[PDB]
RNA sequence: GAAACUGCGAAUGGCUCAUUAAAUCAGUUAUAGUUUGUUUGAUGGUUACUCGGAUAACCGUAGUAAUUCUAGAGCUAAUACGUGCACCCCGAAAGGGAUGCAUUUAUUAGAUAGCGAUGAUUCAUGAUAACUCGACGGAUCGCACGGCCGCCGGCGACGCAUCAUUCAAAUUUCUGCCCUAUCAACUUUCGAUGGUAGGAUAGUGGCCUACCAUGGUGGUGACGGGUGACGGAGAAUUAGGGUUCGAUUCCGGAGAGGGAGCCUGAGAAACGGCUA
């Protein structure tokens, strides 16, 4: 199962030992799993609605909101725990001589285990609160490459 | 710094004041208040530099501690106390009574008022929540707490406050079709009927405002205040009535003034 | 003294951060309550940041605890520290910090109990009583603990922040998870 | 070494100074707040008993309470605590000053005494001649328990008692009397009576 | 009305540019990640005709070469200090328990398309079970005197608590910086990158601890080195493009001989505060 820590992983606020059943109740009420929609137009995966996994990180079942930038990227390094670097490309303008240059800058970006995700798909980040040293960003969406 | 700054430095004082930038190294500091300080006129500019009735910082203490200026209907004795957009300052002494509302420029103008008029003054809702106890209560944008408000009230929506019995008289809601004048940025001053509302999810409203004479102008929704409902303001407004004409019209005007004058 | 800022860190690159200025008051932290089970209640008030209080307990012996199935809370005295799952030296110190699993006494329950259910682990009275008993269900797991009368529970506020020792009893899975843990 | 001897009942002080070593050897090795016997300090001291109170080194350093040394420390000290006045300074202000020990010895310059048992013969200037207090009680309820006065028995009418009258240089005549605190007045029911009347 | 206690302020201002090269800083964001004396608005349950003990000024014994260095004795105040009137459960439906506000935990409601808000929150807020050895819930002051037959009552001042507001801070998103490769690898035992659980913090976060994983950055120049490098608004010269400068009065940052540590406080790692 999911438990994989030394402690017992379990949403916050979702009561598991209740004599009533939970049939009929919004989620995260009668032990029902907790989802919400984080708005902007964005949808819901089914792996999180219907999951079993414990992510307090993740922006559809975890304790995070998404607010701030929407940015866009390519997936560059997907070898950290539930953490990946999304690579994003733009042009920088060179005014004295009325070009471009081509420039990057790599933005980790944590991923929920709802995603699915390898090196060279497209991924969209929303911006959330400190999640680590350098994490202020979850991925919202994932394009397969050559899709 | 360490806390708090008590000074303003004359040239970093907001411009709409019109202070001469070699009067003095200071301007001004306004106090805390039901207005933020750069949207403000502290009652030291207005009876000193609009009024003229003070000749100097010293002189407008003396009129002030004599209790004989009224902000919304109650004295106030502190020199920079930030007297905002639809104020009403009384002066019982000289029978004189003005609200504070922009001009088409973008400055406050000390708009002369009737005893009748005086008597109320137009707000803006901030928001509207559950208090302590489950009590709704809504907040505006001058630092006004209302406890109990119509359930029809909603954020963005003005109301009509009475300063004797201190209640809401009347309210209007947002919503395109009213009148309405911009009150911060670029189109500060300027009065037009509200056309349109573009949401952005996250971002900013931006709302599409028309001239009585056709000009559009759009702007932030933070920045718009509805005057009426309809297209007939609850306010009186001044002469140029929040129509914005062309430095060329303008030099117009001027131009046959000095014909006629 | 003890500080929370970025500057003595190594960049995401792993360049050093040359520093730029002076520790802040602002960022500062302090020395851990490290809050022992001990009869002797000691809790120092703490003077933080805009004038506010927290409390900092040395020692406690007693907490709030709830029974989450039942809907009842009881203070109740807390026996002992059996499982910790950041560092196993807090079981063995008897640090009472959050999510630290104890042993509390069952006394207090077992009084709710039969004062509620009428059963051990006036017309008007024991009519509701047996009503109660209808829907009456109590796990096997949580009733074979009531022999002893110990209690598993999981510590659920901040000792060092609060000054308090709350929590809820363990039953469903997450009792289930933690008596394996135990089971050696 | 010089002794300050203090009569707090009669109100009295008197600067005493002894040179003999024999007889200081009563007050050698003794503390703070510990008494001593007058007998081998003086003749005219028979029966007389003396509590150590404080005194200063020969570099004027105060003895500090509870510094179980004859030497002098430096100890970081808060404002308004013995030997740390902190006049003029700010709240919360510590400082490290010089602190003689508690434990009395030769090294020091003087001794403050307080006389709690007198003895047979009474000595001049200390026993002889009583000092008044320099002002009666100010607070209400100190009056009527200076004078056994009941709830009912009006307080204002005894102040007078201790009235302080005296001549100006510039004038002739002047009487000055203290102002009762904590008096409860038809003013005081007053206050208390629109408080309750705000609340409903 | 001196003095003195109490209260507040002294964290602004002024000065300077040493350190500092994605750092400061600029435009642009976020706080659903926090604190905020004050101002302004609102909101605070159904011995008491008023408690107690101290202390200053003052008074008078002083010490030391000496300092807003210092000891002892006698007095007396408070808006100082310490106190204190101030629906649910059990149940022979009597009686009892709990019953303000705040604090801490848990259960529960917060719909639908009686029932509030958001782009988005188990959010605002409600109910319930308990919990805390809670600086909370006025032992304060001025002026004016009136109305009822002792009762009642006006306009103010100051103060306590909660929310909103204002004044702000802290942290924070994106993009942007000069020369150097005779600097090509750097980071990670002692945190480097991420995960879980805690601790600490006003609060987010390897900020710190335990355990686990092996990551993180780099010719789109990492890392290191140089700067007679604070950044910007701007300044000089400019057909256009550009080159050079920017210690200095506005904004931001930083420092007070060098480091470090800290008290007081709403606010300081303060220096015309303290400790080494
Ligand atoms: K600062
Ligand atoms: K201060
Ligand atoms: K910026
Ligand atoms: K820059
Ligand atoms: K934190
Ligand atoms: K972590
Ligand atoms: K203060
Ligand atoms: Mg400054
Ligand atoms: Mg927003
Ligand atoms: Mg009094
Ligand atoms: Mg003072
Ligand atoms: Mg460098
Ligand atoms: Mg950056
Ligand atoms: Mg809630
Ligand atoms: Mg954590
Ligand atoms: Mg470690
Ligand atoms: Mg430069
Ligand atoms: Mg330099
Ligand atoms: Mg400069
Ligand atoms: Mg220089
Ligand atoms: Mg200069
Ligand atoms: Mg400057
Ligand atoms: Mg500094
Ligand atoms: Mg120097
Ligand atoms: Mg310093
Ligand atoms: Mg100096
Ligand atoms: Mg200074």
């Amino acid at each position: 199962a999911e438990q994989t820590e030394k402690a017992f992983l379990k949403q916050p606020g979702v009561f598991l030992s209740s004599k009533k059943t939970g049939k009929g109740k919004r989620p995260g009420k009668g032990g029902n799993r907790y989802f919400k929609s984080i708005g902007l137009g964005f949808k819901t995966p089914r792996e999180a609605t219907e999951g079993t996994y414990i992510d307090k990180k993740c922006p559809f079942t975890g304790n995070v909101s998404i607010r701030g930038r929407i940015l866009a990227g390519t997936c560059h390094s997907a070898k950290m725990n539930r953490t990946i670097i999304v690579r994003r490309n733009y042009l920088h303008y060179v005014k004295k001589y009325q070009r471009y240059e081509k420039r990057h800058s790599n933005i980790p970006a944590h991923i929920s285990p709802c995603f699915r995700v390898k090196e060279g798909d497209h991924v969209t980040i929303g911006q959330c609160r400190p999640l680590s040293k350098t994490v202020r960003f979850n991925v919202l969406k994932v394009i397969p490459a050559g899709s | 710094a360490r806390g708090l700054k008590k000074h303003l430095k004359r040239l970093n004082a907001p411009k709409h004041w019109m202070l001469d930038k070699l009067g003095g190294a200071f301007a001004p500091k306004p106090s805390s208040g039901p207005h933020k300080s750069r949207e403000c006129l502290p009652l030291v500019i207005i009876l000193r530099n609009r009024l003229k009735y003070a000749l100097t910082y010293r002189e407008v203490i003396s009129i002030l501690m004599q209790r004989q200026v009224m902000v919304d209907g109650k004295v106030r004795t502190d020199k920079t106390y930030p007297a905002g957009f639809m104020d009403v300052v009384t002066i019982p002494k000289t029978n004189e009574s003005f609200r504070l509302l922009y001009d088409t420029k973008g400055r406050f103008r000390l708009h002369s008022l009737r005893d009748e008029e005086a008597k109320f003054k137009l707000c803006k809702v901030r928001s509207v929540q559950f208090g302590q106890k489950g009590i709704p209560y809504l907040n505006t944008y001058d630092g006004r707490t209302i406890r109990y408000p119509d359930p029809l009230i909603k954020a963005n929506d003005t109301i009509k406050l009475d300063l004797d019995s201190n209640k809401i008289v009347d309210f209007i809601k947002f919503d395109v079709g009213n009148v309405v004048m911009v009150t911060g940025g670029r189109n500060r001053g300027r009065v037009g009927i509200l056309k349109n509302r573009e949401k952005h999810k996250g971002s900013f409203e931006t709302v599409h405002i028309q001239d009585s004479q056709g000009h559009e102008f759009a702007t932030r929704l933070g920045n718009v205040f509805t005057l009426g409902k309809g297209s007939k303001p609850w306010v009186s407004l001044p002469k140029g009535k929040g129509i914005k004409l062309s430095i060329i019209e303008e030099a117009r005007k001027r131009m046959a003034a000095q014909s006629a004058t | 003294g003890i500080s929370r800022d970025s500057m003595h860190k190594r960049r995401a690159t792993g360049g050093k951060k040359k520093s730029w200025r002076k520790k802040r008051k602002y960022e500062l932290g302090r020395q851990p309550a490290n809050t022992k089970i001990s009869s002797n209640k000691t809790v120092r008030r703490i003077r933080v940041r805009g004038g506010n209080v927290k409390w900092r307990a040395l020692r406690l012996d007693t907490g709030n605890f709830s029974w989450g199935s039942e809907a009842v809370t009881r203070k109740t005295r807390i026996l002992d520290v059996v499982y910790n799952a950041s560092n196993n030296e807090l079981v063995r110190t008897q640090t009472l910090v959050k999510s630290a699993i104890v042993q509390v006494d069952a006394a207090p329950f077992k009084q709710w109990y039969l004062q509620h259910y009428g059963i051990d682990i006036s017309n008007h009275v024991v009519r509701k009583i047996e009503n109660r008993q209808a829907d009456r269900k109590l796990d096997s797991h949580l009733e074979e603990q009531f022999a002893s009368g110990r209690l598993l529970a999981c510590i659920s506020s901040r000792p060092g922040q609060c000054g308090r020792a709350d929590g809820y009893i363990l039953e469903g899975k997450e009792l289930e998870f933690y008596m394996k843990k135990l089971q050696k | 070494m010089k002794f300050n001897i203090a009569n707090p009942t009669t109100g009295c002080q008197k600067k005493l100074e002894i040179d003999d070593d024999q007889k200081l050897r009563a007050f050698f090795d003794k503390r703070i707040s510990q008494e001593v016997s007058g007998d081998s300090l003086g003749e005219e001291f028979k029966g007389y008993v003396f509590k150590i109170m404080g005194g200063c080194d020969k570099q004027g350093f105060p003895m500090k309470q509870g510094v179980l040394t004859p030497g002098r420390v430096r100890l970081l000290l808060y404002r308004g605590t013995p030997c740390f006045r902190g006049y003029g300074r700010r709240n919360g202000e510590r400082r490290r000053k010089s602190v003689r020990g508690c434990i009395v010895s030769p090294d020091l310059s003087v001794l403050n005494l307080v006389i709690v048992k007198k003895g047979e013969n009474d000595l001049p200037g200390l026993t002889d001649t009583e000092k008044p207090r320099m002002r009666g009680p100010k607070r209400a309820s100190k009056i009527r328990k200076l004078f056994n006065l009941s709830k009912e028995d009006d307080v204002r009418k005894y102040v007078n008692t201790y009235r302080r009258n005296f001549t100006t240089k510039t004038g002739k005549n002047a009487s000055k009397a203290p102002k009762i605190q904590r008096l409860v007045t038809p003013l005081t029911l007053q206050r208390k009576r629109a408080r309750i009347a705000d609340k409903k």
